[PDB]
């Protein structure tokens, strides 16, 4: 008889834009993260003398804001990173108060990151000298009068098939980019016109690959790259 | 029945093992030759330093993309460039913007790129070995060229887009383009030499 209110469902919508990674990365970045709003559902009601449940009305609380408490919990680009041909994004739950959240749609909350070896411009797994190879050519072409990072492809792979405007031509680029003159200050967000993508670049790469294929380095290239990265670059 | 080793040399070619692994198709066939130098006597060679070149044929305007493993007999002594390389690239990559020689023990690492099938016939490298003191008459050292592959990433010999005719290409090079265990030398000094799998040598004649 006695009337109560309870949550009976609870789940939140999220606007999200891409990340891309390296693979070596220890933490994705929440700045994906643009807003997450949660709902939650209530049924009031009461159970009747003969045990069956009465719901009278259904309604949801006001809708509460935080994307400011969303995390990826222990998930990091290291420890997702799978090599898989033509395959590289990835559905990253979002964790909040330590627990996954549904969508609308009763399904996990997700963020989508993309996530590759650094210098792999064609988009194998594979860092060798025709990664450094397209690199340079992207660089001959978008020099050439007429034609700049709209109308020029960088990456051999089917996954952007010649087209310019291709989200893996930015997540290519951002592969490619291994030789950054602004520093961190040129975030992960660059898109592929936003970035210089030059002969510099193109030379470290093919040093890493030529490095990473003599016995000194080999296992320096394929355990810790990012340590034959900065020799490459001159960083270290 | 015996089983024969080089005297200062091992055998690191492997396998090619990528598909296609049968080259005979290639409309480009592109071979390597590596230089075979032979003096008539010990005191003619001992101490002599030897240009060593590593020339390609047959690939005029259809290659850009190249890497591969060069070793030399450890007696033999790399005479390094200016700036301390093994190896110095030569007329055959003048157009090929991208080249890389990385030193590798008794061996180098060569590498190129271009931005377009810029690649030309001719000298791709050149590597000066000098001849030790107490060489004698009949000694060969022999020298190597040889693919590499591992699941990283593995040697190259390809066009600019790595296109089908392009992969034909490269395994026409590591297949038959060079010398290797499974295309060996009939070389009668690399035979003496136990090192069929080799490509050229400095020898010296037999007393
Ligand atoms: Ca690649
Ligand atoms: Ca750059
Ligand atoms: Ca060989």
């Amino acid at each position: 008889n006695t009337v109560t209110s309870a949550v009976k469902t609870q789940y939140v919508e999220i606007e999200s834009v891409d990340g891309f990674y390296f693979n070596t990365e220890d933490k994705f970045d929440t700045a994906q993260i643009k807003k997450a709003v949660l709902h939650t559902v209530y049924n009031e009601g009461y159970t009747g003398d003969d045990g069956v449940a009465v719901v009278l009305r259904e309604y949801e609380s006001e809708p509460v804001d935080i994307t400011a408490e969303l995390t990826f919990g222990d998930a990091t680009p290291a420890n997702t990173y799978k090599a898989v041909e033509n395959k590289f994004d990835y559905e990253i739950p979002v964790y909040y108060n330590n627990a996954t959240l549904k969508d609308a749609e009763g399904n996990d909350a997700t963020v989508t990151v993309y996530i590759g070896l650094k210098g792999d411009t064609d988009l194998n797994n594979i860092v060798d000298g025709r990664d450094a190879t397209a690199t340079l050519t992207y660089y001959a072409a978008t020099s050439t009068d007429g034609k700049d990072a709209t109308t020029v492809a960088l990456s051999p792979s089917t996954l952007v098939g010649g087209n310019p405007e291709s989200v893996y031509d930015d997540f290519s680029a951002f592969l490619s980019d291994v030789k950054v003159d602004a520093g961190k200050e040129l975030t992960r967000f660059a898109k592929k016109a936003e970035r210089l993508i030059d002969g510099r670049d193109a030379s470290s790469i093919l040093t890493f690959y030529t490095k990473s294929s003599v016995d000194q380095y080999k296992d320096m290239a394929a355990n810790e790259p990012n340590k034959l990265w900065d020799i490459v670059t001159g960083d270290a | 029945h015996h089983h024969h080793h080089a005297m200062a040399l091992t055998d690191r070619g492997m396998t090619y093992d990528l598909d296609p692994k049968d080259g005979s198709s290639a409309a480009t066939k592109p071979v390597l030759e590596v230089t075979k130098k032979v003096f008539d006597t010990a005191a003619d060679a001992a101490g002599q330093t030897v240009t060593v070149e590593f020339k390609v044929s047959g690939a005029e305007g259809k290659y850009a993309t190249t890497g591969y493993h060069i070793y030399w007999d450890e007696r033999l002594e790399v005479v390094a460039t200016k700036t301390g390389a093994y190896a110095k690239k030569g007329a055959a990559l003048e157009d090929s913007s991208l080249a890389k020689a990385e030193n590798n023990g008794n061996g180098v690492f060569v590498a190129s790129g271009a931005d377009d099938d810029f690649g030309a016939d001719g000298v791709m490298w050149t590597v000066e070995l000098k001849v030790p003191a107490d060489a004698k008459a009949g000694d060969v050292y022999p020298i190597d060229v040889a693919y590499q592959w591992d699941p990283s990433k593995g040697d190259l010999f390809t066009d600019n887009k790595d296109s089908a005719q392009g992969k034909l290409m490269q395994a026409y090079f590591f297949t038959q383009g060079i010398k290797s265990s499974s295309n060996p030398s009939t070389d009668e000094y690399l035979v003496k030499a136990n090192a069929t799998y080799a490509d050229g040598y400095i020898a010296i004649k037999a007393g």
